[PDB]
């Protein structure tokens, strides 16, 4: 559904306050401790045999922050989140062979970031404001699945 | 299933709940209610306004019954054998409903411990919550 | 994915042969009593506390015939899937709140009736179209979630 | 959770396999390749023609492992021990994936044994899959 004059508030005024270098390398490091079959996506990075190693490796640390700049595109693109992401849709079901069940898994990494680094701000009312967004980015990664 | 290691990880994360079980299991409650609101179908009689008394009380409930399971990690089934009764024969609570409350019960220790919840320790009470929701849905007949 | 000549023809050369009702009644029997919690979104069709009484309720057997002949309306518009279903799935969202995890649940006791009742025309092709199928039927009728 | 007449109803329908554990198992892989084609992506060395010879000795080593399953179907987790090792630890199998083979092993029993797959039955086979199944996922580490 459309976002909300309330809703796409909360997720404006949040995300201008989230570093995305930080939060994005957090959220990849605990995607691949929390759910370790996702290593086998990644087995290009190194070394992912524990979390002292999915900590201390500096493609993990930089691949999301490229995750995470590309999840906050979605912020400024709330009318047309599909469309948007298409493309990235297209490259994961074909050239990464990512199961798409595995979308909504980082979604919920990602709450779990941004909770613990602005405790404050994530309100009930904000966390569903986002809890939408992460299953619309979810659902237009997975969209171009054939 | 649950190492010896993420025994210990969930029994020291829960030691910082302790002294706030009806209040943090308000909120993991309130936060499901809000951000899933397909949810509450299940609970048509409840007064879903922001610390209602109901909910308060069923957040204690509910945080009470994780309390004991943390206690009894070595025999989830037996702890929780009564709950699954309920949850899966009388309640027939769909199963993909314990996957959302297991989310705010993390969201929850994330706002109130997030130095406490680190990749390791989430890793870990992310385990005891999966095998919590598995015992619940052990029992559809 | 659009579907291809070859797949197109396995579906609509088995649905031809397919006795709807008798189809119908048999995987609507077969969900509620694989899948128990299901029975929670019927409880108006009285009598479900074990199979027996699945089996003899004549109201899920009036049902399952008008879910597979509803079903069987997607092999008439294999282009318009989505288009097609989008009331029903605001239906299903709205009126009967059922969660669209489980319309992946009963495409799969869809594919496995047809395997019973058709074994030699359910050959490895025919069943990979229309497995296919069952998953754009699912897709749609989870589209309209908001 | 598996019932006592679910273990009785596992034992008879898996009797009619007997005899039949490299057929029906080349048949339940071909289908899972087919119908879910991005399972392909673990196994690059195969020749994955009808009936090659590699698909058939997995087929039987696949079928071979859920009928000493059934044998000991009291003890799933020791009884598949060593493949939850491999399939978790060292080929890292996203879970999703055993879903999908489930369910071809049912359409398999389907095809062959239609009026024997009855839906108690198929209640009891489909409870017997996803108990296999969360042991062989049981290991993610
Ligand atoms: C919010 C969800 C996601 C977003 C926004 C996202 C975004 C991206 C982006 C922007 C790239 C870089 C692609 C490029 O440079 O062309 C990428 C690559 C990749 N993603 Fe994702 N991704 C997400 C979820 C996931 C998940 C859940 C997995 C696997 C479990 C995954 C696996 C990959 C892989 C394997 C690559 C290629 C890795 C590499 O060589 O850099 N992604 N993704
Ligand atoms: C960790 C997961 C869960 C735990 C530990 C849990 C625990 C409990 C407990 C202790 C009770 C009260 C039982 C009693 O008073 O005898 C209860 C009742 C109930 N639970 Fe759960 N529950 C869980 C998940 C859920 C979920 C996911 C749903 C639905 C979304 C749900 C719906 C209910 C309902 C409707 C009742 C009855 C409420 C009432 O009568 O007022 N529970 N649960
Ligand atoms: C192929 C998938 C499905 C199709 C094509 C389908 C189709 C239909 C149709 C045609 C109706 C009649 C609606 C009307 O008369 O206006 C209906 C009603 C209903 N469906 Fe579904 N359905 C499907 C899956 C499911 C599932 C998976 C559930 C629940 C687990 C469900 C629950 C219901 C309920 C509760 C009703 C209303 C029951 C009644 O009073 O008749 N459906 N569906
Ligand atoms: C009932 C479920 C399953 C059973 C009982 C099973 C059983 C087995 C067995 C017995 C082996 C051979 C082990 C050995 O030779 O030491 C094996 C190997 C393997 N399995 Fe599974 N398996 C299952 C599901 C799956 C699924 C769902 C996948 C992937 C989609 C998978 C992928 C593999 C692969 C890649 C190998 C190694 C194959 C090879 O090296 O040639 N298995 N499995």
């Amino acid at each position: 559904a459309s976002f909300d004059a309330h809703e796409r508030k909360f997720i404006v005024d949040l995300w201008a306050k989230v570093d995305v270098a930080q939060c994005g390398a957090d959220a990849l490091s605990r995607m691949l401790i929390v759910y370790p079959w996702k290593r086998r996506y990644f087995e290009h990075f190194g070394k992912m045999c524990n979390a002292h190693d999915i900590l201390h490796n500096s493609k993990v640390q930089e691949h999301g922050k490229k995750v995470l700049a590309s999840f906050g595109e979605a912020v400024k693109h709330l009318d047309n989140i599909k469309g948007h992401f298409a493309n990235l849709s297209k490259l994961h079901c074909e050239k990464f062979h990512v199961d798409p069940e595995n979308f909504k898994l980082l979604g919920d990494i990602i709450i779990i970031v941004l909770a613990a680094h602005h405790p404050e701000d994530f309100s009930v009312e904000c966390h569903a404001a986002f809890q939408k967004l992460v299953r619309q980015v979810a659902a237009a990664l997975a969209a171009e699945y054939h | 299933v649950l190492s010896m290691e993420d025994k210990s990880n969930v029994k020291a994360i829960w030691g910082k709940a302790s002294g706030h079980l009806e209040e943090y299991g308000a909120e993991a409650l309130e936060r499901m209610f809000c951000a899933y609101p397909q949810t509450k179908i299940y609970f048509p009689h409840f007064d879903m306004s922001h610390n209602s008394a109901q909910i308060r009380a069923h957040g204690k409930k509910v945080f009470s019954a994780l309390h004991e399971a943390v206690n009894h990690i070595d025999d989830l089934p037996g702890a929780l054998c009564r709950l699954s009764e309920l949850h899966a024969h009388s309640l027939r609570v769909d199963p993909v409903n314990f996957k959302f409350l297991a989310h705010c019960v993390l969201v929850v220790f994330a706002i109130h411990h997030p130095s406490a919840l680190s990749p390791e320790i989430h890793a870990s009470l992310d385990k005891f919550l999966c095998a919590v929701s598995a015992v619940l849905t052990s029992k559809y007949r």
